[PDB]
C-alpha cells in the first residue's frame, strides 16, 4: 500500500558447506546467516534443503595512482568469492561477490600498513557475507 | 609433459636497450614445474630468471630467484661498487592442510633499492617502495585460532629501513562462544615483538587482552546489537639511554599498563516500498545509528610501533577504532548515522545503491596531550549504478571538517561485453591536507600535491582477428601522462600475437623538477588482459 512498510530472505534453514570451513570467511558468512535468523544445520546426505556451497575466495592487491615520482598513492585490496545456491526443487544458482578497499600506501611505516590491511580484509570478508546472504533473495525470487 | 623451450620474446627499452627472452620449460613432476630464463639486455648484461612452483598438501607455492652477475650501469648505493651482482628472491605459499592448518608465505628480498627500476620481475614494480617479508603459520577450528608470525620489510631507502619495525614474532589468538546465555562472546589475544635495525631506537614487548561480550536482536527488519568490550595491554618497552636524551624525543615508560573499556551500540532498519509510476521495482529505505564510548587515557608515554591512521569510508564511519595495531587507542563519544537506500527491480537485481553518513562528536577524540572541535564532523557517502546488463557506475567522497571538506573522492564507470569488449573511465582525488594527516613523512605539497588522475583503458576487435588495447592515466594538476600503453593482437587458427607500447612515470629529476619517463616496446606469442595487467597500473575489472 503506497509508502514505507517494514519488511524485508523468505524460506530458512540451510546447509553451508565450504573449501575452508574454519577459515575467516566462513566464520563472516555464519555470524550473518545467523543475523538473519537462519538455522545451519549438519545433515546432508538427506536434502530436500536448499544448500550454500562456497567454491572458493581470491585476493588481490593492485596500486590504482601514483605520485609525481613514480611511487605508488593508493593501493586497492580486492576480494572474490564465488558461490552456489543447491535447491532440490530445482536447477543451480550461481553467485559471485566482489569487494573493493583502498588506501594510501607509505614506506615509512610498513609494518602499520600491514596491519591496516589486514583490518581491511577483515572488514572486506565481513561485507562479502552481508551480499552473499542478501544475494540470496535473487536466489528466490 | 612439456620439457621443452618456449618461444622467445623481445622487446626494447629506453633504460636498458635491446632486450632477448629465453624461457625454458622442465617439467619435473605431475606437481613440480621450473623455468630457467636466460634475459639479454644490452646495456646491462645477461641475467638469468628462475622460477619453480610447486603444489603439496600443506598448500600450493611458487619460488624465484634473478641472477644479474656483471651489472655495467649501476654503480652503487654509495655511488661506488662497479660490476655489482643483482639478484631477487621470491618465496610465496598458500594452504589450508586438514582443514585445520593454515600456512601462508609472502617473502621478497632484493640486493638494493634500485632493483625494480633497473630490472623488471613479476614480483615487484618501479611503484614499490619496500618488500614484504612475512611467515605465518596457524591452527584453526571452529571455536578458537590461533597464529604465528614473522613481519619484516625491506625498505628502498636507508632511513626507511632503518627505522622500520618488525614483528618478531607475532601470537594472535581467538576464541569464540555463541549461545552464552543471550550473548556471544569473543576473546581475542597478542603477543608481539618489536624491534628496529636503529640502536637508538626502542624495542618492546607487547602484550593484549580483549574479551567482547554481545548482545545482538535479530529481526526479518533492522536488527539492534549492544556491545562491551575490555581493552587491556601491557608493554615493555626498553629504552636506549640516547632515546632518553634526545631534545625532541618523547619520554616514554620502561612498563606500561593501559586498560580501557569500551560501550557501543548500534541499529538499523529497513524499511521498503513498491515505486508508484515504475511497477515491479522496489525502493528499499536503510537508517542506520551507532553510539560510542570509550574513555580518554594519555598513550604518550607508548611509541609507535605498528600504529598508522585508518583511513574510512562510508563503511569505516561505524568501525570504532581510529587507528590500526594497538599503541593507540583514540576516546570515543560520539554518534555515527547513515542511510542506504536501494532499488531492486522485477528479477530481484539490485540496480542502484545509494549510500551517505555522518560521524557527530559530542568530546574530542583524544590518545594524548600534544593537541574545529565538535558536531557534525566527519561525511561519507557512496552510490552504485547497474545502468544495463553490461554497463556499471559507481564511487564514494569522503568530507572532514578539521582537515577542510572535501578529502577524498573517486569515482568509476566500466562497460564491459565478453572478454574482448572492455572500456574504462575513473577519475581519483585526495585533497594534499588529507594526504598530510593520514600519512605523514610524505605531507603537504611540496611538489607532493594530492591525487587527481584521470583514467581510461579499453580493450576492443576493430577487424577479423586484429585486437587493439589501451590504457592512458593522466595527472591534471601537473598536466602530464603518469602512465600510457597502447597495444595491438593478431589471431589466427591457432593463438595470438602480441605488440606492445607503454611508457610510464619510473622516478623524479630533483633539479629543475621534472619527472623521469621510461619507454618499452617489445613483441611475444605466447595476449589482451596479459598485457593490460603489466603496467605500474594494471587493469582491474570493476564491479
Ligand atoms: C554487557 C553487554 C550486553 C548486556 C546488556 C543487557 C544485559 C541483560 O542480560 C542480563 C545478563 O544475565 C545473563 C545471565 O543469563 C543466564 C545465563 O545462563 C543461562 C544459560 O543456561
Ligand atoms: C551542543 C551539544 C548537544 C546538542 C546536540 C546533541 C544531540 C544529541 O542527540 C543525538 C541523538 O542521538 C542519540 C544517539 O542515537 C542513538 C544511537 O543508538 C541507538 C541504536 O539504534
Ligand atoms: C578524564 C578526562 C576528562 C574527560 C571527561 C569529560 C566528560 C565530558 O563529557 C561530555 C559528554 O557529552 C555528552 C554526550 O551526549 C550523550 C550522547 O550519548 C547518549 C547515548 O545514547
Ligand atoms: C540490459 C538490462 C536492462 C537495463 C535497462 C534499464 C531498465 C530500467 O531500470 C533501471 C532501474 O534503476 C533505476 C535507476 O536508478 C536511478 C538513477 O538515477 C536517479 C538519480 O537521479
Ligand atoms: C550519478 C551521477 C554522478 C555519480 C557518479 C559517482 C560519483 C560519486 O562520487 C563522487 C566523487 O567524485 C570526486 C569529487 O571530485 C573531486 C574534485 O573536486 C575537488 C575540488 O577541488
Amino acid at each position: 500500500f503506497n509508502l514505507r512498510g517494514t519488511t524485508q530472505t523468505e524460506l530458512q534453514k540451510l546447509l553451508l558447506e565450504s573449501s575452508d570451513p574454519y577459515g575467516p570467511l566462513a566464520r563472516s558468512i555464519r555470524q550473518q546467516l545467523r543475523l538473519n535468523n537462519v538455522t545451519i544445520v549438519d545433515d546432508a546426505m538427506r536434502k530436500d534443503i536448499p544448500t550454500l556451497r562456497i567454491i572458493g575466495s581470491s585476493e588481490s592487491q593492485e596500486t590504482v595512482s601514483i605520485f609525481r615520482n613514480g611511487v605508488a598513492a593508493e593501493n586497492q585490496l580486492v576480494l572474490h568469492v564465488q558461490a552456489q545456491v543447491l535447491i532440490p526443487g530445482h536447477d543451480i544458482y550461481p553467485l559471485q561477490v566482489n569487494v573493493f578497499r583502498t588506501f594510501f600506501d607509505n614506506p615509512l611505516t610498513a609494518l602499520a600498513k600491514e596491519a591496516e590491511a589486514e583490518v581491511l580484509r577483515q572488514e572486506m570478508r565481513e561485507q562479502a557475507a552481508q551480499q552473499l546472504v542478501r544475494q540470496l533473495l535473487t536466489v528466490h525470487a | 609433459s612439456m620439457s621443452g623451450f618456449l618461444i622467445p620474446n623481445a622487446k626494447f627499452t629506453s633504460n636498458n636497450g635491446f632486450e632477448f627472452l629465453l624461457p625454458y620449460y622442465w617439467n619435473i613432476a605431475p606437481n613440480f614445474d621450473a623455468t630457467i630464463t636466460p634475459h639479454y639486455m644490452e646495456r646491462r648484461g645477461l641475467q638469468w630468471q628462475n622460477e619453480f612452483r610447486y603444489l603439496l598438501a600443506p598448500g600450493s607455492g611458487t619460488m624465484a630467484l634473478d641472477w644479474l652477475p656483471n651489472d655495467r650501469i649501476y654503480t652503487g648505493p654509495d655511488g661506488t661498487d662497479k660490476n655489482a651482482t643483482r639478484w631477487l628472491y621470491y618465496w610465496g605459499h598458500s594452504g589450508v592442510m586438514d582443514q585445520v592448518w593454515r600456512f601462508n608465505i609472502n617473502y621478497t628480498r632484493v640486493s638494493d633499492p634500485a632493483y625494480f627500476t633497473d630490472l623488471t620481475s613479476q614480483y615487484g614494480s618501479t611503484t614499490d617502495g619496500y618488500a614484504t617479508q612475512i611467515f605465518t603459520a596457524g591452527y584453526a577450528n571452529e571455536n578458537w585460532n590461533a597464529t604465528l608470525s614473522s613481519k619484516q620489510f625491506q625498505v628502498f631507502t636507508a632511513a626507511g629501513n632503518s627505522n622500520a619495525y618488525r614483528a618478531q614474532p607475532q601470537l594472535d589468538m581467538n576464541y569464540y562462544k555463541n549461545d552464552v546465555g543471550p550473548f556471544d562472546m569473543h576473546v581475542y589475544g597478542q603477543a608481539a615483538k618489536f624491534t628496529s635495525v636503529n640502536p637508538t631506537n626502542p624495542e618492546a614487548s607487547r602484550f593484549h587482552i580483549e574479551p567482547t561480550v554481545n548482545l545482538p536482536l535479530s529481526n526479518s527488519w533492522g536488527s539492534i546489537n549492544t556491545e562491551a568490550k575490555l581493552l587491556a595491554t601491557h608493554y615493555q618497552q626498553d629504552i636506549p639511554a640516547s632515546f632518553a636524551d634526545n631534545a625532541s624525543n618523547p619520554k616514554l615508560k620502561d612498563s606500561v599498563n593501559r586498560v580501557l573499556p569500551q560501550f557501543k551500540v548500534d541499529g538499523k532498519v529497513v524499511f521498503d516500498r513498491s515505486m508508484d509510476w515504475a511497477t515491479g521495482f522496489t525502493q528499499t529505505l536503510e537508517p542506520r545509528a551507532q553510539y560510542l564510548y570509550v574513555p580518554y587515557r594519555n598513550q604518550d608515554d607508548i611509541y609507535i610501533y605498528d600504529t598508522t591512521l585508518m583511513q574510512s569510508d562510508y563503511s569505516g564511519l561505524f568501525r570504532d577504532r581510529t587507528y590500526s595495531g594497538l599503541d593507540r587507542i583514540a576516546s570515543a563519544n560520539q554518534v555515527s548515522t547513515g542511510l542506504t537506500s536501494r532499488i531492486y527491480d522485477d528479477a530481484r537485481v539490485e540496480r542502484f545503491n545509494v549510500s551517505v553518513g555522518q560521524i557527530y562528536y559530542f568530546s574530542r577524540s583524544r590518545t594524548g596531550n600534544t593537541e574545529n572541535a565538535t558536531g557534525s564532523l566527519v561525511w561519507a557517502g557512496d552510490t552504485f549504478w547497474r545502468i544495463n546488463d553490461q554497463l556499471g557506475l559507481k564511487g564514494g567522497a569522503q568530507y572532514d571538517t578539521r582537515l577542510g571538506s572535501l578529502t577524498l573522492g573517486n569515482a568509476i564507470m566500466e562497460y564491459r561485453k565478453d572478454a574482448d569488449r572492455m572500456i574504462q573511465l575513473n577519475y581519483r582525488y585526495a585533497s594534499p591536507k588529507y594526504i598530510q594527516a593520514a600519512v605523514p613523512k610524505v605531507y603537504n605539497p611540496d611538489y607532493q600535491q594530492g591525487i587527481s588522475q584521470v583514467g581510461t583503458t579499453a580493450s576492443w576487435p576493430i577487424a577479423d582477428r586484429w585486437a587493439i588495447v589501451g590504457a592512458y592515466y593522466y595527472d591534471t594538476k601537473a598536466k602530464q601522462p603518469a602512465s600510457q600503453l597502447v597495444g595491438l593482437q593478431y589471431n589466427t587458427c591457432c593463438w595470438a600475437v602480441n605488440l606492445g607500447y607503454e611508457r610510464k612515470i619510473t622516478g623524479w629529476n630533483a633539479q629543475g623538477q621534472t619527472s623521469k619517463y621510461d619507454n618499452k616496446i617489445g613483441f611475444n606469442i605466447e595476449g589482451t588482459a596479459q598485457m593490460l595487467n603489466s603496467g605500474i597500473l594494471p587493469y582491474q575489472s570493476a564491479f
